[PDB]
C-alpha cells in the first residue's frame, strides 16, 4: 500500500538513452502530481522533473532540461523517465515522489525506494550548520536560511523539511513551517519569519538520525539544500 | 388500552418534568442576550462591514 | 444608363423613420428578452439575440440612407452591412426554426445541439458566412448594380441560396413542427390551433417581408442571362425594385414583435425590464 | 384513567403557560428601544461557486472559515475553497438524493445524508489519495434531514421518522435516540458548548435535548406550522426557529419563552434556512421566494435582502469568524455574500 | 498566485472537467418518481422493468429505452401523511403513480392520495403518468359479482361506458365498465386542477404486462414535447 517501487537504472554509457520506471501502489496516482529527485553520492538533493495530475503542466530542471522526458500511464499507474545524452554527473540516486496540491494537503507524501544510475535567477539554500552532536535526550535546532522570503500574499511559506535515515528513502517530516506531517510524531516542529528558518526537535531518539533537507516550493526551479547530519 | 395509557402516562410525566425548570424573568435574559449582542458587535465583520485591506474576500 | 430612382422613392422618405422609430426600441426590449432567456439556459435565446442584434444593426444602418438619399466609405460601411442584416436576420430565422423543430419533433434524442455552446457555435458560422460570402462586392456607392455581372451571379446566389434554402428549411421545419404538435396527447384544439396560427404567420410574413425584393432580383437576374448591359431593366423593375426595398424594412420591425412580444414568458420579461428600468 | 391522565396532562400544560405568562412582563423589543437600531445593510456577492449540476439542498462552512462543502441532486458533494473558487473535493455520491451535508470540526470527515436513510461520512485525508465511505451509518426509518458533527467521533442527526440520533462512529450505533417529536424533524442545531442540541420539527415544536443523559429538556411551541430551519445564538442560550408560516421566531432558553416574531406581511413564502451572525444581531434566513432576508435580531426589522438567486435559497451558513455568509440555492449556485464598506 | 495555487487551480479544472462530464448524462437521463399503495403493485412493475438497488429507504431503477435512460426512485419504508420530502422531487420529468384497481376498500384512500399528490403546490408542473395496475385481479372479482362497487361508489349506477373507451375484444362489458368508471374516478381529479401546466396519462396494466417501459417512454416524449413547446416560446 501507498508504496512507490522503482526499477532500471545500472551502470549505462553516456551515449545510450534510459527509461527509468516508478510504479504506484495503494493510492490513486491519476488524481497525484509527480516528481522525479535526485541525489548526488554522499551529496545534496536536486529537483529533477515535475508532471501535474493528466499531464496538464510539466516542468523540468534548468540542468537537464532539452533531454529528460516524463509522461504517466494513468491505467498502468506508472510514471517513467526518458533520459537522453547521458552526462557523468547524472550517476546518482533517483526518487520518484508523488505529491497533491489542495488547500490543506501535504505535497510530498511518500518518497519511493528510488533507483540507482551509474554513467561511466533560482532560489538558493544555505543551511550552513551541517555537523551536530549525536548525542540523545537534548532539544536540538536546525537553522536555515533563504535568499528571498518564502512568505506569500496568501500567508503560507512553502518550506519543506524533510529526514533522509541512512539505509532508507527520504520522509516528509514538515510540509510547511507551522504544520506536521501524519505519520511524524509530535516530537519535531518548525517556527521562522522571512528567510529565517528553524526546526526544533523536544526529545532525541535513535530513530531520529539521519540527515535533515530543506526545500523551497515558492517557485517551480524547487532548488534543495546541502543537507545536515547529525 | 395497555399502549394509549403507557404513552399518556410518559407524556405526563415528561410535562412535570419540563415543569421544574427555573424558568428566568423574560426581562433580565433579554437584557443578558443584549449586552452580549453589543459587546461583541465590533468582532463582526457582517454587522460592521470590515475594510477591505484585511477582507479575504476582496 | 438612364437610371431614375429618386421621384417615387420621395413618396417614402418616411416609412425608413417609422421603422427606426418602431425598431429601434421594440428591438431593444427584444434583445433584452433574448438575453434573459440565454440567462435560463434556454439556447434559443441567443438566436434570437443575434437575430435582433441583426435587426438592430439594419436599424442603425437605416439613417445613414436617408440622409445620403436625400444629398443624393460607403460600400465597405453600411452598403456591405446593408446585404448581410438583410440575410444574417433570415439565416438566424431559420437557425430558430431548426431549433425549434429538433426540441419539439424530437425532444428526446438532439440533447446535444440544444446546447448554448453549441448556440453560440452554430451562430458564429452564420454571422461568419454571411460576412464572408457577402464580401466579394467589397473585395472578390449606395446598391445599385449598374449591370455588374459578377454581382449577377452574385445575386443569383444570394436569391437562392439566400432565401429559397432558409426559408425553405422554416417551411419544412415549421410543417414538421405542426404535425408532431398534432400529435401530441397533452396539448389542447385551443393551443394546437394557436399554434398553427403562430407558424402561419412566421412563414407567411417572412415570404410577405423578404420574397418580392428577391424575385424582382432574381428577374433581373435571368433578364441578364440572355442579354448584357443592353436590356434595360431600368424601364419597369427599378421603381418596383426600390419599392420592394423598402417593403423589406417591415422585417425588422416583424421580428421582435412575432417571435418576442407574442409569447407571454416574453412580455412579462419586457415589463418587469422597462418598469425597473423606469424605476430607477 | 386514561381520561384523567389526558385532563391531568392538559393541567400541566395549563401550569406551563401560566408560569411561562407570569415570567413574562416585557417584550424584548421593548427593552431594546433604547439601542441604535442598525440600517440598511446591503451584501455584495464576493464570489459565486459554479459548477454545481442542480438544485442544492444543503452546505457547511469549515471551521477554518475558508472550505466549504456543498450538497446537491446530482448525487455530488464538492468541497471549494471559498477564497480562490477552487473545487478542493467533488465526491460522488451512492444516493442522489441528500437533504443535509456537514463538516466535521477537525476537517478531516464530511457528512451526507438523505432520502437513503443513511449518514454516509466520508474521511477528506487519506494515505489513499482520495475520499473514501469512512462510515454508512444506518437505523433510521425516515429521510435524513440533518446531521451535525460533535466531534471526530460523535454525530448527531436528525430524521423523518420523528426521532434524532446520536452515534459513535467506531461502533455504528445509536448511543441515544431522542423520541419527543411528533412530526419529522429538519434541522438541529449544535450548542456552542456542544452539551445541549435544538432540533425543529413538523409538529410546530423545538425540542431541546441533552446529548449526554438524552431526555427532552425543554419544548418550545408558537409556530404554526412546520418548523423548517433551526440555529442557535452565539451565545447558547438562546436559537432561531423558521417555518412554512414564513415566519422566523427567536426562542430563549432560560426564559423558556419566545420572544419576538420576524414576521413581514409583505414576505409570505415559508422559511427553508435560519442562522446567526458571529455577534447574534443579525438573522439570515433564506426563503422560498427566492431570496434571503437579514433582520435585526433584536428589533425583529429588515435590515438587509440579500436578493442574488434565481431560485429559493435552500441552505444558508454563515462562517465561524463571521466574515462573509455563503448561500446555496436551487439554481445551482453557491453565492459568497459579506459587507462592502 | 503562487506555484501551489497554480497547482491547485489546475486540480479545480479537472474537476470542472469530471463535472461537465457527468453534466452531460446528468442531462441526458430522465428522473421519475414511483408513488403509489404498499399494495399497488409498484415493486412488482419495478422488478418486471429490471432490478432495483436498495439504498425502508429509496429504490433505484435504471432502465434505457431506445436509448434513453429513466431513472425510476421508489420512496418505500416511510410514512406517506405529508410527503414532506416532496420537495426534492419538485424538477423530476414525470410522477409514477401506481394504483391497484382491485381494492375497492382503499380505492378511495388511493383516490384521496391522487388528489393530494396532483394539487401539491411543489408539484404544480409535474405531469403524472397513472397505472392501473392488477387489471386480471380486476377483471376476476368483478366477473365473480359477489363484490359490488355500487356499495363502494353509489354513482356506479349512474354512469354509462364512455364512447371514447377502448376496450379489448375478448374482454367483457362490465369489465370495461369497471376499469373506465375508475379511470374516469381518477381523471376527474386530474382535469379538476390541471388545465394546462401538467397532465395525468391513464393506463391499463397488469402484473404480467411488459410494455410499461414503452409507455413510460411515449408519456415522458410527451411531457418534454410539452415542455419544449412551452420553452422555445411556441405556446
Amino acid at each position: 500500500d501507498v508504496q512507490l517501487v522503482e526499477s532500471g537504472g545500472g551502470l549505462v554509457q553516456p551515449g545510450g538513452s534510459r527509461k527509468l520506471s516508478c510504479s504506484a501502489s495503494g493510492f490513486a496516482f491519476s488524481s497525484f502530481g509527480m516528481h522525479w529527485v535526485r541525489q548526488a553520492p554522499e551529496k545534496g538533493l536536486e529537483w529533477v522533473a515535475y508532471i501535474s495530475s493528466g499531464s496538464g503542466t510539466i516542468y523540468y530542471a534548468d540542468t537537464v532540461k532539452g533531454r529528460f522526458t516524463i509522461s504517466r500511464d494513468d491505467p498502468k499507474n506508472t510514471l517513467f523517465l526518458q533520459m537522453t545524452s547521458l552526462r557523468s554527473e547524472d550517476t546518482a540516486m533517483y526518487y520518484c515522489v508523488r505529491s497533491i496540491y489542495y488547500y490543506g494537503s501535504s505535497p510530498f507524501d511518500f518518497w519511493g525506494q528510488g533507483t540507482t544510475l551509474t554513467v561511466s535567477s533560482d532560489i538558493v539554500m544555505t543551511q550552513a550548520t551541517s555537523s551536530v552532536p549525536v548525542t540523545p535526550g537534548e532539544s536540538v535546532s536546525i537553522s536555515c536560511r533563504s535568499s528571498k522570503s518564502l512568505l506569500h500574499s496568501n500567508g503560507n511559506t512553502y518550506l519543506y523539511w524533510f529526514l533522509q535515515r541512512p539505509g532508507q528513502s527520504p520522509q516528509l517530516l514538515i510540509y510547511r513551517m507551522s504544520n506536521l506531517a501524519s505519520g511524524v510524531p509530535d516530537r519535531f516542529s518548525g517556527s521562522g519569519s522571512g528567510t529565517a528558518f528553524t526546526l526544533t526537535i523536544s526529545r532525541l531518539e535513535a530513530e531520529d538520525v539521519g540527515v535533515y533537507y530543506c526545500m523551497q516550493h515558492l517557485e517551480y526551479p524547487l532548488t534543495f539544500g546541502a543537507g545536515t547530519k547529525l | 388500552n395497555t399502549a394509549s395509557i403507557a404513552q399518556a402516562r410518559k407524556l405526563v410525566e415528561q410535562l412535570k418534568m419540563e415543569a421544574n425548570i427555573d424558568r428566568i424573568k423574560v426581562s433580565k435574559a433579554a437584557a443578558d442576550l443584549m449586552a452580549y449582542c453589543e459587546a461583541h458587535a465590533k468582532e463582526d465583520p457582517l454587522l460592521t462591514p470590515v475594510p477591505a485591506s484585511e477582507n479575504p474576500f476582496r | 444608363c438612364n437610371v431614375d430612382s429618386n421621384i417615387d422613392q420621395f413618396f417614402q422618405p418616411t416609412l425608413y423613420i417609422i421603422v427606426i422609430v418602431l425598431g429601434f426600441p421594440t428591438n431593444c426590449m427584444a434583445l433584452w428578452a433574448a438575453y434573459m432567456q440565454v440567462k435560463q439556459k434556454n439556447e434559443l435565446g441567443i438566436y434570437l439575440m443575434n437575430l435582433s442584434i441583426a435587426d438592430l444593426l439594419y436599424i442603425t444602418t437605416l439613417p445613414l440612407w436617408i440622409d445620403y438619399f436625400v444629398h443624393h466609405v460607403s460600400c465597405k460601411l453600411f452598403g456591405f452591412i446593408f446585404y448581410t442584416n438583410i440575410y444574417v436576420s433570415i439565416a438566424f430565422l431559420c437557425c430558430i426554426s431548426v431549433d425549434r423543430y429538433l426540441a419539439v419533433a424530437h425532444p428526446l434524442k438532439f440533447a446535444k445541439v440544444r446546447r448554448v455552446k453549441t448556440a453560440l457555435l452554430v451562430s458564429a458560422i452564420v454571422w461568419l458566412t454571411e460576412i464572408v460570402a457577402n464580401s466579394a462586392p467589397l473585395f472578390h456607392c449606395f446598391e445599385k448594380y449598374p449591370m455588374e455581372p459578377w454581382v449577377a451571379g452574385m445575386n443569383l446566389y444570394r436569391t437562392f441560396l439566400g432565401f429559397l434554402a432558409p426559408w425553405g428549411i422554416m417551411l419544412a421545419a415549421y410543417r414538421g413542427i405542426l404535425r408532431a404538435v398534432r400529435g401530441n396527447v397533452s396539448t389542447e384544439r385551443q393551443e394546437k390551433a394557436k399554434i398553427k396560427r403562430l407558424a402561419l404567420s412566421l412563414i407567411l410574413i417572412v415570404l410577405l417581408c423578404f420574397a418580392p425584393y428577391h424575385v424582382l432580383l432574381l428577374w433581373r437576374s435571368v433578364l441578364f442571362l440572355i442579354n448584357p448591359c443592353d436590356c434595360g431593366g431600368e424601364e419597369n423593375l427599378f421603381g418596383a425594385y426600390h419599392v420592394t426595398l423598402a417593403l423589406t424594412s417591415l422585417n425588422c420591425v416583424a421580428d421582435p414583435i412575432l417571435y418576442c412580444f407574442v409569447n407571454e414568458g416574453a412580455r412579462h420579461d419586457v415589463g418587469r425590464a422597462l418598469a425597473t428600468l423606469l424605476g430607477l | 384513567e386514561l381520561d384523567q391522565l389526558r385532563q391531568e396532562a392538559e393541567q400541566l400544560k395549563n401550569q406551563i403557560r401560566d408560569a411561562r405568562k407570569a415570567c413574562a412582563d416585557a417584550t424584548l423589543s421593548q427593552i431594546t428601544n433604547n439601542i441604535d437600531p442598525v440600517g440598511r445593510i446591503q451584501m455584495r456577492t464576493r464570489r459565486t461557486l459554479r459548477g454545481h449540476l442542480a438544485k442544492i439542498y444543503a452546505m457547511h462552512w469549515g471551521t477554518d472559515s475558508r472550505l466549504l462543502v456543498s450538497a446537491s441532486q446530482d448525487g455530488k458533494l464538492i468541497i471549494w475553497d471559498s477564497y480562490t473558487t477552487n473545487k478542493v473535493h467533488a465526491i460522488p455520491l451512492r444516493s442522489s438524493w441528500v437533504m443535509t451535508c456537514a463538516y466535521a470540526p477537525s476537517g478531516n470527515y464530511v457528512a451526507c445524508g438523505g432520502l437513503d436513510n443513511i449518514c454516509s461520512i466520508y474521511n477528506l485525508k487519506t494515505r489513499e489519495g482520495n475520499v473514501r465511505v469512512s462510515r454508512e451509518l444506518a437505523g433510521h426509518t425516515g429521510y435524513l434531514s440533518c446531521c451535525r458533527f460533535l466531534d471526530d467521533n460523535q454525530i448527531v442527526t436528525s430524521s423523518g421518522d420523528t426521532t434524532c440520533a446520536l452515534w459513535d462512529i467506531e461502533t455504528g450505533q445509536q448511543t441515544t435516540t431522542f423520541t419527543g417529536h411528533t412530526g419529522d424533524v429538519m434541522s438541529l442545531s449544535l450548542a456552542p458548548d456542544t452539551r445541549l442540541f435544538v432540533s425543529g420539527a413538523c409538529d410546530a415544536s423545538a425540542k431541546l435535548w441533552d446529548v449526554r443523559e438524552g431526555m427532552c429538556r425543554q419544548t418550545f411551541t408558537g409556530h404554526e406550522s412546520d418548523i423548517n430551519a433551526i440555529c442557535f445564538f452565539p451565545n447558547g442560550n438562546a436559537f432561531a426557529t423558521g417555518s412554512d408560516d414564513a415566519t422566523c421566531r427567536l426562542f430563549d432558553l432560560r426564559a423558556d419563552q419566545e420572544l419576538m416574531t420576524y414576521s413581514h406581511d409583505n414576505i409570505i413564502c415559508g422559511i427553508t434556512s435560519v442562522s446567526f451572525s458571529k455577534s447574534g444581531r443579525l438573522l439570515l434566513a433564506g426563503y422560498d421566494d427566492f431570496n434571503c432576508n437579514v433582520w435585526d435580531a433584536l428589533k425583529a426589522d429588515r435590515a438587509g435582502v440579500l436578493a442574488g438567486h434565481d431560485n429559493r435559497v435552500s441552505c444558508l451558513g454563515v462562517t465561524d469568524d463571521g466574515m462573509a455568509v455563503a448561500t446555496g440555492s436551487w439554481d445551482s449556485f453557491l453565492k459568497i455574500w459579506n459587507g462592502s464598506s | 498566485v503562487s506555484a501551489e495555487d497554480k497547482a491547485a487551480a489546475e486540480r479545480s479544472k479537472m474537476i470542472e472537467k469530471q463535472l461537465q462530464k457527468d453534466k452531460q448524462v446528468y442531462r441526458a437521463t430522465h428522473r421519475l418518481l414511483l408513488l403509489g399503495a404498499d399494495n399497488s403493485g409498484k415493486s412488482t412493475i419495478v422488478k418486471q422493468m429490471r432490478i432495483y438497488h436498495g439504498g425502508s429507504g429509496i429504490f433505484e431503477t435504471k432502465f434505457q429505452v431506445d436509448k434513453v435512460n429513466f431513472h425510476m426512485f421508489d420512496v418505500g419504508g416511510q410514512r406517506d401523511e405529508r410527503r414532506k420530502w416532496i420537495q426534492c422531487f419538485n424538477d423530476v420529468t414525470a410522477i409514477i403513480f401506481v394504483v391497484d384497481s382491485s381494492d375497492y376498500n382503499r380505492l378511495q384512500e388511493a383516490l384521496n392520495d391522487f388528489k393530494s399528490i396532483w394539487n401539491n403546490r411543489w408539484l404544480r408542473t409535474i405531469s403524472v403518468i397513472l397505472f392501473l395496475n392488477k387489471q386480471d385481479l380486476l377483471a376476476e372479482k368483478v366477473l365473480a359479482g359477489k363484490s359490488k362497487i355500487e356499495d363502494y361508489f353509489p354513482e356506479f349506477a349512474r354512469y354509462t361506458t364512455p364512447e371514447d373507451a377502448t376496450p379489448e375484444p375478448g374482454e367483457d362489458p362490465r369489465v370495461t365498465r369497471a376499469k373506465y368508471f375508475i379511470r374516469d374516478e381518477f381523471l376527474r381529479i386530474s382535469t379538476a386542477s390541471g388545465d394546462g401546466r401538467h397532465y395525468c396519462y391513464p393506463h391499463f396494466t397488469c402484473a404480467v404486462d411488459t410494455e410499461n417501459a414503452r409507455r413510460i417512454f411515449n408519456d415522458c416524449r410527451d411531457i418534454i414535447q410539452r415542455m419544449h413547446l412551452r420553452q422555445y416560446e411556441l405556446l
